[PDB]
């Protein structure tokens, strides 16, 4: 009588909406346990919405190995460095089948125990606990050259055409102590050029912007909590700045880095946001929605959606989680029981297994003039350095094509979008939907599915003349706040370019109000004012809504209005859709239109919040239901 | 006979049953004790520790000829260290171990495994007994043995045992690259299992005047290779482990006339453990950890009988356990046990009590815990030998020296666990007719509670495993066993035996789902088969003896999570053997042919440590 059966996982796989901008596949490498070789490589396909926990074993009919340490996607291949098995699985990207088996072995049969991989000019450079860095060609997949970098190595990175390898010396803790060195390797001659005295036990190492290398150094004792973060200037290969904040690992975008610390005595874990230029912490807790964190195993950053992926390992015995957070720290989703100790999350956009097609997801932006804000003059504002306004427009069309989020800045900043075909009028139900990056908090002060609401007024117009140009008459949609005392019609605001480039941006209105939109340390571009604007003063005209953000401390909640506004609600689960029948004219009379072509979105709320800046309407991608 | 009258749950294998249980290094015969969950490694010469009733594997105490041996470094004791060439009687006690005349270290352990050494008989004339038991086969296994016995002064006898056990042990195991069914598979050979055991023993039995002054001098040098786990795509290990265990043991017994029996035990044990890993990536070129252990053990147990049927025991102990390495701990321990109202009454209560207290002075804990034990063997129905048994026992683990003084991975503030056991059982035996000379069946439903369990949890950095008191395992299993010998016609004994265990060992450490160990609540613990069972069949014919023994273990899991991804499949280990004795001018030759793992099943009991397949073992023995 064997009543012993595999009891299920009980909790569902995904505990949130699984949406991501421009990411096709997302691969999660899970270590498993030492001497138990139950490592795995899971994937999530956002296009097919398909979750595969045992993807490598489902493909090649063989397990990945023991303690798979690193994963990286390069040149339509996935390179998986597996430590105890001492292998590098170099599996093909569109098929998922393993193409070649690289043996990371020494002259004898002893394992090199490789840990991490870095890429520079179609060579994969792999560091090991043997103290060696190996160069592997991406074509023949053979070990071409071995260099000795001294003691045991843990992570490797590429910057300024040089490999930085963190010589940890971890296994020598009972003997001569941990090593204190980061080795620098040139591409051209491929010898060890310099050895940087960095601090004891250097671990995770990553390049950043402004041509620098950030490395985490542990203590002589790991449990002692003597962690530091070292900025190394790649010009001189010397220790530039030593930050005393406790780090286990970190993920870098722009000038900021999301880093977690994890003590081993009290088991206390914290995830902070850090400014790599100012050198100070900004938020002592990254998770600002009340989502409990217990054991963050590693932290990654999506290179082309901006989200932060923190994996959970718990007691290092049960299957971990993968939690996706936004830039503000609200949880987007989490994959539950994705694998045993999920180590490293990598991302791709090329998928596995057309602009001329309509595809029900709009075609091209016609007008884009945003107000100054925290997201302006960055990659999410369709701007790069030294490009004119038409270049900003065609980058906006390109970002709309790749389903990337576009921001509108402060109050009054507007965007105008069309479609491949005219949307027919559906009577009695909704016509089109606007996708937003708003996420809901599980508990707020009030109800109505609160969270981060950034409401915006939508307008629609019909291409009656048929020229494809936004010169037709604009009709405002009557929302839930329309016609009440909670809205301020005929509001004219103007923004002034500050005389310092990096200054707070001044705005004045016709209602007697004067104020600023403030600089925050997250977004440190040249100016919050739009750089492709040639005039000093810009003005915007429209209806101002009542401010919906309420100070509860550092936990500001944008309370959602019921219906009729863009980026007011999360993009699924009702009240984010729109119909033509809400459109009214200037005089407020109801106008019935048989078809519709032009959708205009501008920000309805003029409010500063603080560390999340102004209320900014972010448009993901408009889409019709027909 | 025994195994029925015992108040605590006793199982016993005599010399002919251990003959029928074809095995070497003891732990392959331990697997048939009907409650034992063995944690094992690779094949010959692997680490083979024992859990009594799916308790901790450090809650057991194995006793080599009247004194328990105590491994302090990783206190899971190597059972495969002891060999089966000189074992007269093997026995497992789940409790008080029947009689209260033991040294105090036998008490306060949740189960003891008693290995008894061959006591020589010395039949009339014949001063000298010579025995050799040369065993060979199974991929380079060789095992010569010597058993020089000599009577000295009609009360002194001397037994010198020698055993060289060189081995190769390359098993043709079958490696699966995964856990599901559609997995590519490989036929790989096991590497680095070179075992080179050597055992020497000089035991002196002094039957003075009743009075015994049994002594033993034991030496054990080994050079076993320690194989790694079968990691995928990589099997090259060079780990060597040298053991140099030795001890000198003394056992004095005196019967000071009526109402007084006195006993002294003494033991000096020196152990050496050299672990070499030349493939390790330490910058000096490999780890060379050496551990030195010493145990000074003394006991002055006494027994005083109030009447002919009732007895008390006062057992005082003493132990100095020193350790050196490459910090350098020393544990002073003092046990004294007062056995309570032990009655040995005819058709009424056979109740017994025992309170043992312990005192350790170590920079560590200084515990003075009291441990009770009650064992009742109430027996109605005088016409048949049917016993009702019930024993409550609260024992506790001590934290090992690897759990306290390993290089800053082990905690220093470990709470020393618990083991709370409430076994209740029915034991029946009959000798009806002559078609069945002996029948017996014994069913014990037991409830073991472990609290504050010391567990090694990984940390996924340097000094990987760390000790923590995170475990509250509740065991509620039931263990049945049977021994049925039937004799058809004449001289054709068809001696059968069997055992079964419905082990329900659920981890109940934290009931809330919002916890890392809340997914482990009401879940089976890691290496514990639910429906573990065993069986034996001895066929005694005068021209050829045959024996069969099979092991069944159910769906063993991994890590306590209980998902199908970390499932281990149920296995069956079937084995057969043949025995023959020849009388050649008063010299007894013995030929033995053993086939182990008869169905060639490549199974694992601990993950990525595959057990050997079909092996053939040939034994040639010369007696006198
Ligand atoms: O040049 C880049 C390419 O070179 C190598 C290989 O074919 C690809 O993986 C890609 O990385």
């Amino acid at each position: 009588c064997d009543d012993l059966e595999d009891k299920p996982s009980i909790v569902p796989e995904s505990n949130g909406d699984v949406f991501e901008t421009g990411t096709a596949e997302m691969y999660i490498l899970s270590e498993g346990l030492f001497n138990q070789n139950n490592s795995s490589l899971a994937r999530y396909s956002f296009n097919r919405q398909r979750c595969t926990n045992n993807y490598f074993s489902a493909n090649n009919q063989r397990g990945l190995g023991d303690t798979a340490n690193d994963i990286a996607i390069y040149g339509n291949k996935i390179y998986v460095v597996v430590n105890v098995s001492s292998t590098v699985e170099v599996i093909d990207f569109p098929t998922g089948k393993s193409i070649r088996q690289i043996s990371m072995l020494r002259d004898n049969g002893s394992s090199r125990q490789p840990r991490a991989i870095a890429f520079d000019k179609d060579k994969a450079y792999i560091c090991s606990y043997d103290g060696t860095v190996a160069r592997i060609d991406t074509t023949s997949l053979e070990i071409e050259e071995i260099v000795t970098v001294g003691r045991n190595a843990e992570d490797i990175c590429v910057q300024n055409g040089k490999l930085y390898v963190s010589n940890s010396g971890g296994l020598d803790y009972s003997g001569p102590g941990v090593d204190t060195t980061v080795s620098v390797i040139d591409i051209t001659t491929f010898k060890e050029t310099k050895k940087i005295e960095v601090g004891p036990n250097p671990g995770k190492i990553l390049p950043g912007l402004e041509e620098a290398v950030y490395v985490v150094t542990r203590g002589t004792d790991i449990e002692a909590g003597d962690y530091h973060l070292v900025k190394i200037d790649s010009r001189t290969d010397a220790v530039a700045i030593t930050y005393d904040e406790k780090v286990l690992s970190f993920a870098i975008d722009g000038p900021i880095a999301y880093l977690y610390t994890y003590d081993y005595q009290t088991k206390d874990s914290a995830i902070k946001v850090f400014d790599l230029n100012a050198g100070t912490v900004i938020r002592d807790n990254f998770i600002t929605d009340g989502t409990a964190i217990q054991t963050p195993f590693s932290i990654q950053l999506n290179p082309f959606s901006g989200n932060i992926y923190i994996t959970e390992a718990y007691n290092y015995t049960v299957k971990g989680d993968v939690l996706c957070f936004n830039q503000q720290g609200q949880l987007q989703y989490r994959l539950n029981d994705i694998g045993l100790n999920p180590n490293t999350v990598v991302f791709s956009d090329k998928a596995s297994q057309d602009p001329n097609a309509p595809s029900a997801f709009a075609n091209k932006v016609f007008e884009y003039i945003p107000a100054p804000g925290q997201f302006i003059n960055t990659t999410t504002s369709a701007y790069e350095d030294g490009f004119s306004a038409g270049q900003v427009l065609e980058h906006a069309t390109e970002k709309l094509k790749k389903k990337s989020v576009i921001s509108l800045g402060g109050f009054g900043g507007t965007i105008t979008v069309g479609f491949h075909q005219s949307i027919r009028n559906s009577k009695g139900e909704y016509d089109f939907r606007i996708l937003g990056n708003a996420s809901y908090n599980q508990n707020t002060g009030t109800g109505a599915l609160g969270g981060s609401a950034e409401p915006g007024i939508v307008l629609v117009s019909k291409d009656e003349n048929g020229n494809g140009l936004p010169d037709d008459e604009w009709y405002e949609l009557a929302g839930s706040e329309y016609g009440k005392d909670t809205e301020t019609r005929n509001y004219e605001i103007t923004y002034y370019r500050p005389q310092p480039a990096n200054g707070d941006v001044r705005w004045t209105d016709n209602q007697g109000g004067e104020g600023f939109v403030y600089r925050n340390s997250y977004h440190q571009q040249d100016s919050y004012y739009p750089n492709w604007i040639e005039e000093d003063e810009i003005t915007f005209r429209g209806t101002r809504l009542k401010d919906n953000a309420i100070n509860e401390g550092g936990t500001w909640v944008g309370y959602c209005y019921p219906w009729g506004y863009a980026d007011n609600h999360p993009n699924r689960s009702e009240f984010s859709q729109f119909k033509i029948d809400w459109a009214v004219d200037q005089n407020g009379n109801h106008v019935e239109l048989d078809k519709i072509d032009f959708v205009k979105i501008y920000t309805a709320v003029n409010q500063n919040v603080g560390w999340m800046g102004e209320i900014s309407t972010e448009v993901m991608t408009v889409e019709d239901l027909h | 006979t025994r195994e029925v009258r015992s108040a605590s749950p006793l199982q016993v294998f005599n010399k002919e049953e251990l003959k029928n249980l074809q095995a070497l290094q003891v732990s392959d015969a331990v697997k048939h004790f009907a409650g034992v969950t063995v944690k094992d490694y690779g094949g010959i010469g692997g680490l083979k520790t024992v859990s009594i009733r799916s308790l901790g594997a450090q809650h057991t105490a194995v006793s080599y000829d009247g004194i328990t041996v105590s491994d302090c470094q990783t206190g899971q004791v190597d059972i495969g260290r002891f060999s089966l060439n000189n074992v007269d009687r093997l026995s497992l006690n789940n409790g008080q171990s029947d009689n209260i005349f033991q040294p105090a270290r036998f008490f306060a352990s949740a189960g003891i495994l008693n290995i008894q050494t061959l006591t020589p008989h010395f039949k009339e004339d014949k001063p000298t007994n010579i025995a050799a038991e040369f065993k060979t086969g199974s991929w380079g296994l060789v095992n010569p043995s010597l058993f020089l016995e000599q009577q000295l002064n009609k009360k002194w006898s001397m037994t010198a045992n020698g055993e060289w056990m060189s081995s190769d042990g390359h098993y043709p195991f079958t490696l699966r690259y995964g856990n599901d069914a559609d997995v590519q598979v490989s036929k790989e050979k096991r590497r680095n299992t070179d075992v080179e055991n050597l055992r020497a023993e000089i035991s002196a039995f002094a039957n003075l005047s009743k009075e015994q002054w049994r002594l033993k001098a034991y030496y054990y040098q080994s050079s076993r290779g320690l194989p790694n786990a079968t990691t995928l795509y990589y099997d090259f290990s060079r780990q060597n482990l040298r053991d140099k265990n030795t001890f000198i043991q003394s056992q004095y017994k005196k019967e000071f006339s009526r109402k007084w029996v006195f006993q002294t035990s003494a033991k000096w044990n020196w152990s050496y453990q050299n672990y070499q890993d030349p493939d390790a990536l330490t910058s000096v070129g490999g780890t060379d950890n050496s551990y030195y252990q010493q145990e000074y053990y003394l006991s002055a147990s006494a027994l005083y009988r109030i009447w002919n049927n009732l007895s008390f025991s006062l057992s005082t102990d003493g132990s100095i356990n020193t350790m050196n390495a490459n910090v350098s701990p020393t544990r002073y321990s003092w046990l004294t046990a007062f056995a309570g109202k032990y009655v040995n009454e005819w058709v009424t209560l056979s109740a017994s009590a025992l309170a043992t207290v312990i005192n350790e002075k170590a920079n560590a804990g200084n515990h003075r815990k009291l441990s009770p034990n009650v064992s009742i063997s109430l027996k109605p129905f005088h016409n048949e030998e049917l016993r009702f048994r019930f024993f409550y026992k609260d024992i506790f683990r001590l934290p090992s020296f690897n759990d306290l003084y390993y290089d800053k991975a082990g905690n220093i503030n470990l709470k020393p666990e618990s083991a709370t056991q409430y076994n209740i059982g029915i034991t029946y035996s009959k000798a009806i007719n002559n078609f069945i000379p002996y029948l017996s069946a014994t069913v014990d439903a037991y409830h073991n509670k472990v609290t504050d369990k010391i567990v090694a949890t990984p940390t996924k950095n340097l000094f990987i495993w760390s000790m923590v008191n995170l475990g509250k395992v509740d065991i509620k299993g039931i263990d049945a066993t049977a021994s049925l010998s039937l004799q058809p016609l004449d001289k054709l004994r068809i001696n059968l035996s069997g055992n079964y265990t419905y082990q329900r060992a659920l981890d109940v450490t934290n009931s809330n789902p919002n916890s890392p160990e809340g997914k482990v609540y009401k879940h089976q613990i890691a290496y514990t088969p639910r429906v573990s069972a065993s069986g034996q069949a001895g066929i005694e014919t005068p021209w050829l003896n045959l024996s069969y023994s099979f092991l069944f273990s159910g769906k063993r899991y991994m890590l306590g999570q209980n998902i199908s991804d970390n499932r281990l499949d149920s296995y069956s280990d079937h084995s057969i053997s043949a025995y023959r004795d020849f009388k050649i001018q008063k010299v007894t030759a013995s030929l033995n042919l053993e086939v182990l793992n008869l169905m060639n099943r490549n199974y694992e009991i601990v993950k990525n440590f595959p057990m050997p397949g079909r092996s053939v073992r040939v034994t040639i023995g010369v007696r006198y």
